[PDB]
RNA sequence: GGCCAGAACCAGCCCUACUGCAUUAUCCUGUCGGGGAUCAAAAUCCGGCGGGCAACGAAGUGCAAGAAUGGGUCUUGGUGAAAUGAGCGGAGUAUUUGUGCUGCGCACGGCGGCCGCACGCACUGGUUUCUUCUCCGUGAUGCUCCAUGUUGGCGA
RNA sequence: UUAGGGAUAUGUGGCGUCAAAACUUAUGGGCUCAUUCUCGAUACGUGAAAAGGGUUGGUGGAUCCACCGGCCCCGAAAAUGGAUGACGCU
RNA sequence: AUCGAAUCGCCACCUACAAGACUGGAGCUUGCUCCCUCGAAGGCGCCAAGUAUAUUCAUGAUCACAAGACA
C-alpha cells in the first residue's frame, strides 16, 4: 500500500462523472481523545 | 453494435522495368479492421497467386466501400479455413444481416466459436444477398414467414446504471444501500 | 396470455441508451436479437437498428408490412391514432413527470414540497373525522373497549365520594 | 480595468445583486439570504435575508461559501451605498444583543426597501415562503445531479 | 509573530470543452421488363433506360494546425527588491490572412493544332461581398546572498 | 534494469470477494453439464495415448446413408487430510 | 458518579405471502380484441399544526466537530 493517498466511498455517488463534481471539495474525519486539548476559539468560544 | 471489419478494394500492380514496361493491374476487395492489414493481404496474396512481392510493387489505391441502406436481407457467403489436421476446408454459409460488412464479421465469429479458426487462417471467397426462395436452411428460412410473432421470455433487464443499487426492499423500488 | 409479441407493426419503448424512453414502431425483423425501428414522429428516430435487450414492447399494433415505406408507415400511424391513445395513459405521464423532476429548480422543489405537505395535512382532518365516529385506529379502539368496563364501576357510591372530594381537593 | 483599481472583480457571473443563495457554512447554515453587493477590491458578498424572515442579519460572506440559484429578486431600488467596509470596521481593543445604533438604523432602513421590493414583486408569497424555508441534506439525496 | 487555517491575484506547468479540409458510384432515386409470394398484394432478387448530394449533427474514413481570449497546483515559486507581455504601458482604429468571383501567359487532362479545365506556378494580377485588430516602448551605474501582501484563530 | 523525493502516464499482468480496478461494463456473437484424486479456467511447466460415444457444425451420395470437425464423456489404479492459490462460479 | 466524547431518518399505512414460460377482469380467433382503478412510486418527514402579505433572531463580527441533538 501507499499510505499518503485515501480512498473514500461516498453514498449516491456510483458513476465517474457524479465524481467528478466533488474534486477539490473539503474532507473531514472526526473522532476523540482522552484528554481535553487545544481547539479553535478555545478562549473565545469555551462551550467548543 | 457496428462490425469490426470494414469493405477493402485494394487496386495494385508490379513496378515497371525493362523486361515488363507496361504491368497489368490489379484489383482485389478484402475484410480487415484497418487499411494496413488490408495492404498486407493484398500484397500476401500477390505474392502467393502472381509471384510479385511487396518490395517490387506499386499500391494505386485502397479505398473503403460503402455500404448500401439497412434492409433484412439473407447473405451467402462462401469462405474457407485451414487446420493442421485436416488442410483446407470450404463451406458456403447463409446469415441474416443488413450490410456485407455485417454478415461477414458475423461468419468471422462463427468460425471462431465452432471451430477454433483464427482471423489470419481464414480466406473470404465470396459474399452476396440472395433472394428468400433460394434459401436452403430453415434456421434462416424461418424468418421470412409473413406473419412472423413471437414474445420475450426469460428477459433479463438491468436498470439505468444511474439507478443501479445494492440492497433493496422486498416488494418495494425503495433503495436502502446505494 | 396478455403478453405483447414482436412483430411488424408494435410499438415500443426503448429501455436505455442515448434513445431511452423514446417510442418507436418495429417495420422488419433481422433475427432473433435484432429489429428495425422507425418513428416519423420523433426527430431522432430514423430508421435503424436495435437490440431486442433493450426493447419494451407497448400494448399497440399498426397494420403494416415488413419493410413499409416511409409514406405508408406515416399514413397508418395518423389512422390508428395510437400515439394519442398512448400519451393518455399512466404510465406516459410518469415518464414526462421524471423528466419535469430531473431538470427542476430549487425554488420549484420547493414549491412541491409545499403541496405535498399541504396534502398531508389535509389527509388528517379528513381521517381523523371519520375515525371519531367510526373508531378504527389503535387509540380510539382502545377508547371503545375500556368506556364500557370503566363506566359501570365508576359509578359506584364509593367511587363518586373520592372523585368528589378529590375534584374538590383542586 | 485595472487589477489595482478598486472596482476590479472577477466574480462569477451566478452571484449577482439580488440573487436568493444557500448559506453552507458558519452560524447561519442552512438558512437562504439575499445577495445585496461585494465589496470593492474583489471582496466579499454582503447579505442580508432580510432579518425578519430568517433571523440573518447584514453580514459578509465569502463567495465560495453560498450557492447562488438561478432565482433573482430586483432590487434596484434599495440603493444599498451606504453598505461600506468602513461600517464593518471594528476598533481595535488592548491590553484586557449589543449592537450600535448606526448598525441598527442601517438594518432598519434595508430590511423595509427590501420587503417592500419583495412584497412588490410578483409571486411575493412563494418568495416570502421560500426565503423562510430551510436547506438540508436528507439520505438518499444526490446533490450532485441537481439543477439550482 | 520565525505558529495554524481561509480566500484573492501573478508567472510556469497539467488536464479539460469548442473543429475544418479531402473522399463517397459494388451507392441513391424514378420508370419498363421477369421474378417471387399472397387471398389479392407489396417486399427480399435480377436486366435495361432517365436523373443524381443518402448531406438530419449524412458516413465508424484519410488527415487536422480549432486559446484573439474552464478548471486544478498541501505536485512549483511569488505579492512586484529589474513584471519584456497577442497578457504591462502608449498611439491609431486601419493594415493584411483566408473564403468567394475573376484577367493574361505557362502548366495539367482528352482527341487528332482544337476542346476541356475541379481553379496548380508567375504577374506579390485584379474585387472588397464575408472573415481578422495594428504599430511603437523601458541594460545591469545590480558581482553574489538575504530582506515586502489580505482575513480570522492562538499567543497580554 | 536501480542517487534521495513529489506529480502525471504506461509495461508485463489483471478488473466476484480475499485484493487496487467493469459498486458482477455493453443498448456484442456462438459453444459447454462434468455422482467421492469431486469438468474448466496449468505460457516456460509442474498429466494422458492408441481406440471408442451426448449436443452443435461441414463436405458428398439416396429418395435416408457414408465421411470429419468443435465442446463434453469413457479409456484413467496407491499409500498422513488437501488443494484452477482459497471460497466459490453455470 | 467519574463522563468530556466518535455515530446525525422515523412510522401503531414498509415491518404478510407466492410467481418471473404469465401479473387487474373477460372473450375466443390463441395472439388479438374489449372493459377497468389503465397495470414501472410503502407513508410521512426538510422551519406558521399549513400556503396565508403572521412573527424574536445580529457584536458567535468571512471556513474551522454540529457552540445543537428524547423528531
Ligand atoms: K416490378
Ligand atoms: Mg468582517
Ligand atoms: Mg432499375
Ligand atoms: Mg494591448
Ligand atoms: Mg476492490
Ligand atoms: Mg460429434
Ligand atoms: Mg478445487
Ligand atoms: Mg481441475
Ligand atoms: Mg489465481
Ligand atoms: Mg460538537
Amino acid at each position: 500500500q501507499t499510505k499518503q493517498t485515501a480512498l473514500v466511498r461516498v453514498e449516491n455517488v456510483n458513476t465517474r462523472e457524479d465524481a467528478t463534481w466533488y474534486v477539490g471539495k473539503r474532507v473531514c474525519y472526526v473522532y476523540h481523545g482522552k484528554k481535553v486539548k487545544r481547539c479553535v476559539r478555545w478562549s473565545k468560544a469555551p462551550a467548543r | 453494435v457496428k462490425p469490426h471489419l470494414r469493405h477493402y478494394q485494394v487496386v495494385g500492380r508490379e513496378s515497371p522495368s525493362e523486361k515488363n514496361p507496361e504491368p497489368t493491374v490489379y484489383k482485389f476487395e478484402v475484410f480487415a479492421p484497418n487499411f494496413v492489414v488490408a495492404k498486407s493481404r493484398f500484397w500476401r496474396m500477390m505474392r502467393v497467386k502472381n509471384k510479385v512481392k511487396a518490395t517490387h510493387g506499386d499500391v494505386l489505391s485502397c479505398k473503403v466501400v460503402k455500404d448500401a441502406k439497412l434492409v433484412a436481407r439473407n447473405y451467402l457467403v462462401d469462405i474457407a479455413y485451414y487446420s493442421q489436421r485436416c488442410g483446407y476446408t470450404r463451406m458456403v454459409k447463409e446469415f441474416r444481416d443488413v450490410s456485407k460488412t455485417g454478415a461477414v464479421s458475423q461468419a468471422y465469429h462463427d468460425l471462431a466459436s465452432r471451430h477454433r479458426a483464427r482471423y489470419h487462417n481464414i480466406e473470404v471467397l465470396n459474399v452476396k444477398s440472395i433472394p428468400d426462395h433460394e434459401v436452403k436452411h430453415l434456421s434462416i428460412a424461418q424468418y421470412h414467414a409473413p406473419n412472423l410473432s413471437f414474445p420475450l421470455l426469460q428477459r433479463r433487464t438491468k436498470a439505468t446504471r444511474k439507478d443501479r443499487a445494492i440492497f433493496v426492499k422486498k416488494n418495494t423500488k425503495r433503495a436502502v444501500v446505494a | 396470455v396478455k403478453s405483447h409479441y414482436i412483430c411488424a407493426g408494435r410499438l415500443v419503448r426503448i429501455l436505455r441508451g442515448p434513445r431511452q424512453d423514446r417510442v418507436g414502431v418495429i417495420v422488419d425483423i433481422v433475427d432473433a436479437n435484432r429489429v428495425l425501428v422507425e418513428n416519423p414522429e420523433d426527430a431522432k428516430m430514423w430508421r435503424h437498428v436495435q437490440n431486442l435487450k433493450n426493447v419494451e414492447p407497448l400494448k399497440y399494433c399498426v397494420s403494416v408490412s415488413r419493410n413499409c415505406s416511409a409514406k405508408a408507415l406515416k399514413d397508418a400511424l395518423a389512422s390508428s391514432k395510437a400515439l394519442e391513445k398512448y400519451a393518455k395513459t399512466r404510465t406516459a405521464a410518469r415518464v414526462e413527470a421524471k423528466k419535469a423532476c430531473a431538470v427542476s429548480t430549487d425554488f420549484e422543489r420547493y414549491q412541491l414540497r409545499v403541496a405535498r405537505r399541504s396534502r398531508a395535512h389535509w389527509a388528517r382532518k379528513v381521517f381523523d373525522e371519520k375515525d371519531a365516529k367510526t373508531p378504527v385506529s389503535w387509540h380510539k379502539v382502545a377508547l371503545k373497549k375500556m368506556l364500557k368496563k370503566a363506566a359501570k364501576m365508576d359509578s359506584t357510591e364509593g367511587a363518586k365520594r373520592r372523585m368528589q372530594k378529590a375534584i374538590a381537593a383542586r | 480595468v485595472s487589477r489595482k483599481s478598486p472596482e476590479y472583480t472577477t466574480l462569477r457571473k451566478s452571484c449577482a445583486p439580488g440573487a436568493i443563495a444557500i448559506i453552507l457554512a458558519g452560524r447561519f447554515r442552512g438558512r437562504r439570504a439575499v445577495i445585496l453587493k461585494q465589496l470593492p477590491h474583489n471582496g466579499p458578498l454582503v447579505v442580508s435575508g432580510p432579518m425578519k424572515y430568517n433571523g440573518v442579519p447584514i453580514r459578509r460572506i465569502d463567495s465560495r461559501y453560498v450557492i447562488a440559484t438561478s432565482t433573482t429578486v430586483d432590487i434596484s431600488s434599495v440603493d444599498t451605498a451606504p453598505i461600506t467596509a468602513e461600517v464593518f470596521q471594528r476598533p481595535k481593543a488592548e491590553k484586557p444583543t449589543l449592537v450600535s445604533d448606526a448598525r441598527a438604523q442601517l438594518q432598519k432602513k434595508i430590511d423595509a426597501a427590501l420587503i417592500a421590493a419583495i412584497k412588490k414583486d410578483a409571486q411575493g408569497k412563494e418568495k416570502a415562503g421560500y426565503l423562510r424555508s430551510v436547506f438540508t441534506v436528507k439520505p438518499g439525496d444526490a446533490p450532485h445531479r441537481w439543477n439550482w
